[PDB]
């Protein structure tokens, strides 16, 4: 509405807003390993998938645009636009060749042969997930007979799990005894891969990236240039690609060499480990204590005073200090000329004290008289 | 006990408040900066709307257990006033009112 | 050069109670002052974990265990008698294996197709011209082949002396197997006490965390054997065992109620679900 | 999705049951007060009892 | 080229999702996309693109 | 006024329960003829929801 009666009214807290940016990520140069993942001359067949731990590096990624070209690209738990602003506590490459029918079933909750006996994925899967053709690689005239898929298997593999059997499967109800025969199969089997082969039917090198985020210490890091660490002050910061506002300030508290991140009874971030300099900061939010306008009819007038509670007022957070700063029980009054006289309450501020506004015409602040 | 027991509820009340600060309510997370840095402006968009829609649910049935609660103290006070008119300002022939 | 050891006494299994032990930290957040609920793979409070001994008086007992959801694995020892692990689920070469060892130089960790011995041990042999011992025999495994993980801690030099007296070091573990991560929580402890579980809390913390990507559904310890001149015969009959104790218990999804004090320890855990009582303190939190 | 809607069904419950029990506390009180003032006693007061 | 269609989308990022052509997500339309061999392909290269 | 106030608060609560039908919660408009008509029965159903 337009008109506000006579009264006190509660406004939103107080706020304050951040002064400046900053960015803090571990210190590290080494780009990391795009050329040894990418650029490999020798992929793994997918029964027998090659894991690689990427640590202690920065994830540009922008190298990969001049040369390579992914027919797929999908990112779960994390939008492809916020990976360059992340910090990737633990970080595996999965890599292997498959038939490119069979690119889709390098997914979570899949089913098939790849899903199924060869290359399992979990729900629970924060990564990405890359495939591109290798047609000009892997095939060659007579068939590419070195790439190798478990075809036959008891029971589907658990997540990241890997099989590099080669017992005989069993598949009718006579023992096998080791040796192939009728129902009897050797459970790998290789593609063939040719350069006149259909797109379908044709290598296509994946590389499955499993990564967490915000919970651990990271040492692979995205491009972000990091900045000098201010305190006693609210600034956005952003550490390990945790970001978020407050006041930083030092802390006493001593996390174990395993923790990154100490988290209050609400699960949101209270301290933090400074990935620079291995210090504890605790961070606090910079909005705080309850704010009141006391106000005659605005018809009457368009003055108000402000009663700031919880503020000492004998640089201060105020909206404005102005003139007429008076330190009532219930906070600090600002705007409202005190009164020794006493009269009956009209706009009761609290903790014994009202307000009116009086005769040139301005707000008075007194003590209630009882009677 | 019997004052005790207030103070002891409007305390345990806003406590409660501030733990329900940690569901997620269906959303990837609790907190608002890790969804905000995970999540582009896009999807957060749809977690932050199930947060804001379950921590608007918290404040409202706190609201609602404090409507009754003052309700139950309305009127234990227009008791408390009864009694101060017809006892202390008075002679109470009412047996076993005061 | 394996080989088997048959001067064996059987005895039957024994038994001992958990008082309230295998708590670890569930994640690697920094918590303090606060009672967190949380629910993981753990060892059941009060629970009946099984008992094994490495004595002379001769009693040794490195028997293959089952592997259900985890394990929880207390070591009592004076003189580095336990020094590793075996987990799998065939242990014959045909299926993938994995070796944990401390052969008194480095920590060797591996993922790979061993083909294990029935009875495989270490061994150190006391010398009587020089009053030192040190690792000479490592019967482990065969075989090895198509050998995908490996990790080789730094050299050091421990002492393996055999030592006389009291159980001085309580090692604690707890190894589980879930998708395709060996996640392993360890805690040392000092303490004196001969025979039993010792009383108390100790919250273990995350030691590593391997990408093995294995099936595993049994495991085996590894004990070392001491060899003089005191036990005449064959390596199958001369030999002797150290003094030392180890109990193994089995995880179970559980609730449990930690209590991280001003510190960020865990000072203390609740165990819902293991008596009203209990799930009375888990409501009230 | 499910969890969500039926522990809303349980607190609509449970914010009843509070209502009604206010209701009976104040039907209780009153019962209380009549039982003082009229079994243990004689009320002037007009078609109170 | 075929391999880039997949970055013409919402909340994408590659070469032409971040250098080239951009889109949100509060994009009210739709994309529309279809191979163009034999006739923006010609021997010896086609380097107009 | 006390007996003006016991008017105001109805008028006033049901104003407010006119207002509120203006909230998507979490849907992609909280009109039902703009979601019918933009989306099919399809996922419709899941907005009316
Ligand atoms: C078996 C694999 C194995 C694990 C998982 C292991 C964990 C482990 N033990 C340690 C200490 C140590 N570890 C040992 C020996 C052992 N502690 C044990 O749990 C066992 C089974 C032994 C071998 C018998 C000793 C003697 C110390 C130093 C104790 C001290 O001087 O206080 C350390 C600290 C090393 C450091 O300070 O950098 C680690 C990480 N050590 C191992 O050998
Ligand atoms: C992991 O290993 C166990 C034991 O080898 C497998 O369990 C066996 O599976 C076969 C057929 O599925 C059964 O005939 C056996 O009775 C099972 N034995 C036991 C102890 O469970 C299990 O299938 C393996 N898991 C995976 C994903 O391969
Ligand atoms: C303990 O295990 C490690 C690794 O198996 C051994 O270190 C290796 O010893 C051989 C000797 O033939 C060397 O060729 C290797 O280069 C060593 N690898 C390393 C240090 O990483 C070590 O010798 C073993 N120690 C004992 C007492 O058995
Ligand atoms: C003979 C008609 C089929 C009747 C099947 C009826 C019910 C089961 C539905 C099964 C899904 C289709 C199976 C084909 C996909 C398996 C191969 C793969 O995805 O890799
Ligand atoms: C050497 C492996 C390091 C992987 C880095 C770790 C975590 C972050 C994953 C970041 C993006 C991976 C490469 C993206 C390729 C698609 C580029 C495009 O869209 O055109
Ligand atoms: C580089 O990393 C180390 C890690 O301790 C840190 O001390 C140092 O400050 C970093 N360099 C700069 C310029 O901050
Ligand atoms: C990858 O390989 C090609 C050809 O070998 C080369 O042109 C390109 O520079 C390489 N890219 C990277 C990141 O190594
Ligand atoms: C304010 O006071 C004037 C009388 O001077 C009156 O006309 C007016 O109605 C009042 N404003 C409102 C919103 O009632
Ligand atoms: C802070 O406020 C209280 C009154 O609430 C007052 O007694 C005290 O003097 C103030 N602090 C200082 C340094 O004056
Ligand atoms: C109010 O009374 C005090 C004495 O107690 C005096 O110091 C002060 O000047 C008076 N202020 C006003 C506005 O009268
Ligand atoms: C005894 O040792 C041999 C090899 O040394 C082994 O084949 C055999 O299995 C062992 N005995 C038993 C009962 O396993
Ligand atoms: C383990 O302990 C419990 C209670 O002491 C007992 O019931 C149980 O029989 C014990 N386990 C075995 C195999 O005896
Ligand atoms: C000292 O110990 C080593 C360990 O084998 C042994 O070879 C050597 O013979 C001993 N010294 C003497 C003089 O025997
Ligand atoms: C496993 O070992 C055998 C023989 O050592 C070899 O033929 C086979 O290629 C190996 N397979 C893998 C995945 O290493
Ligand atoms: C906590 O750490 C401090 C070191 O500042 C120490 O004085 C105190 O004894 C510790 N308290 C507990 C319960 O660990």
């Amino acid at each position: 509405s337009f008109t506000v009666e006579k009264g006190i009214y509660q406004t939103s807290n107080f706020r304050v807003q951040p002064t400046e940016s900053i960015v803090r990520f571990p210190n590290i140069t080494n780009l990391c390993p795009f050329g040894e993942v990418f650029n490999a001359t020798r992929f793994a067949s997918v029964y027998a998938w090659n894991r690689k731990r990427i640590s202690n590096c920065v994830a540009d990624y922008s190298v990969l645009y001049n040369s390579a070209s992914f027919s797929t690209f999908k990112c779960y738990g994390v939008s492809p636009t916020k990976l360059n602003d992340l910090c990737f506590t633990n970080v595996y490459a999965d890599s292997f060749v498959i038939r490119g029918d069979e690119v889709r079933q390098i997914a979570p909750g899949q089913t098939g042969k790849i899903a199924d006996y060869n290359y399992k994925l979990p729900c629970d899967f924060t990564g990405c997930v890359i495939a591109w053709n290798s047609n000009n690689l892997d095939s060659k005239v007579g068939g590419n007979y070195n790439y190798l898929y478990r075809l036959f298997r008891k029971s589907n593999l658990k997540p990241f799990e890997r099989d590099i059997s080669t017992e005989i499967y069993q598949a009718g109800s006579t023992p096998c005894n080791g040796v192939e025969g009728f129902n009897c199969y050797f459970p790998l089997q290789s593609y063939g891969f040719q350069p006149t082969n259909g797109v379908g039917y044709q290598p296509y090198r994946v590389v499955v990236l499993s990564f967490e985020l915000l919970h651990a210490p990271a040492t692979v890091c995205g491009p972000k240039k990091s900045t000098n660490l201010v305190k006693n002050k609210c600034v956005n910061f952003n550490f390990n690609g945790l970001t978020g506002t407050g006041v930083l300030t030092e802390s006493n508290k001593k996390f174990l060499p395993f923790q990154q991140f100490g988290r209050d009874i609400a699960d949101t971030t209270d301290a933090v480990r400074d990935p620079q300099t291995l210090e504890i900061l605790d961070i606090t939010p910079c909005s705080f204590g309850g704010v009141s306008v006391i106000t005659p009819g605005t018809n009457t007038s368009n003055q108000v005073a402000v009663l700031y509670q919880d503020v000492n007022c004998t640089t201060w957070r105020v909206y404005s200090t102005g003139s007429n700063v008076f330190q009532t029980r219930a906070g600090c009054l600002i705007g409202a000329e005190h009164v020794n006289n006493s009269y009956e309450c009209d706009i009761p501020i609290g903790a014994g004290i009202c307000a009116s506004y009086q005769t040139s015409q301005s707000i008075i602040a007194y003590t209630m008289s009882l009677g | 006990g019997k004052l005790q027991d207030v103070v002891n509820q409007n305390a345990q009340a806003l406590n409660t408040l501030v733990k329900q600060l940690s569901s997620n309510f269906g959303a990837i997370s609790s907190v608002l900066n890790d969804i905000l840095s995970r999540l582009d402006k896009c999807e957060a968009e749809v977690q932050i709307d199930r947060l804001i829609t379950g921590r608007l649910q918290s404040l409202q049935t706190y609201v609602t257990q404090q409507l009754i609660r003052a309700a139950e103290i309305r009127a234990s006070a227009n008791l408390a006033a009864t009694k101060m008119s017809e006892c202390v300002l008075g002679q109470s022939k009412r047996v076993d009112f005061c | 050069q394996c080989v088997n050891l048959t001067t064996r006494t059987q005895l039957p299994p024994a038994y001992t109670n958990s008082f309230t032990r295998g708590v670890y930290y569930p994640d690697k957040v920094f918590r303090s002052s606060v009672l967190h609920s949380t629910q993981d793979l753990f060892l059941p409070f009060f629970s009946n974990v099984t008992w094994f001994h490495a004595i002379h008086v001769k009693r040794f007992d490195n028997p293959v265990l089952p592997f259900n959801d985890g394990v929880y694995f207390a070591s009592t020892e004076k003189s580095n008698i336990i020094r590793g692990w075996i987990f799998g689920t065939t242990l014959d070469s045909k299926t993938q294996s994995l070796l944990i060892v401390n052969n008194a130089t480095n920590v060797v960790i591996k993922v790979c197709e061993f083909q294990f011995c029935n009875d495989p041990f270490l061994g150190v042999y006391y010398h009587k011209n020089n009053k030192s011992w040190m690792e000479s025999e490592f019967r482990v495994y065969s075989s090895a082949n198509n050998c995908t993980f490996e990790y080789v801690s730094q050299p050091f030099l421990m002492d393996l002396e055999g030592k006389q007296g009291n159980f001085k070091n309580l090692r604690e573990f707890v190894f589980k197997n879930i998708d395709g991560y060996f996640k392993i929580y360890s805690k040392h402890t000092p303490i004196n006490l001969v025979r039993d579980l010792p009383q108390g809390f100790s919250a273990l913390e995350p030691l590593v965390d391997l990408p093995i990507g294995i099936n595993i559904t049994r495991f085996q310890t590894l004990l070392a054997l001491h060899r003089s001149y005191l036990t005449p015969g064959d390596s199958s009959s001369g030999w002797t065992a150290g003094a030392a104790a180890y109990y193994v218990g089995y995880l179970q999804p559980r609730t449990f109620l930690l209590k991280y004090n001003e510190n960020g320890t865990i000072t203390d855990a609740v165990d819902c679900a293991l008596d009203p009582l209990s799930e009375t303190k888990c409501t009230l939190k």
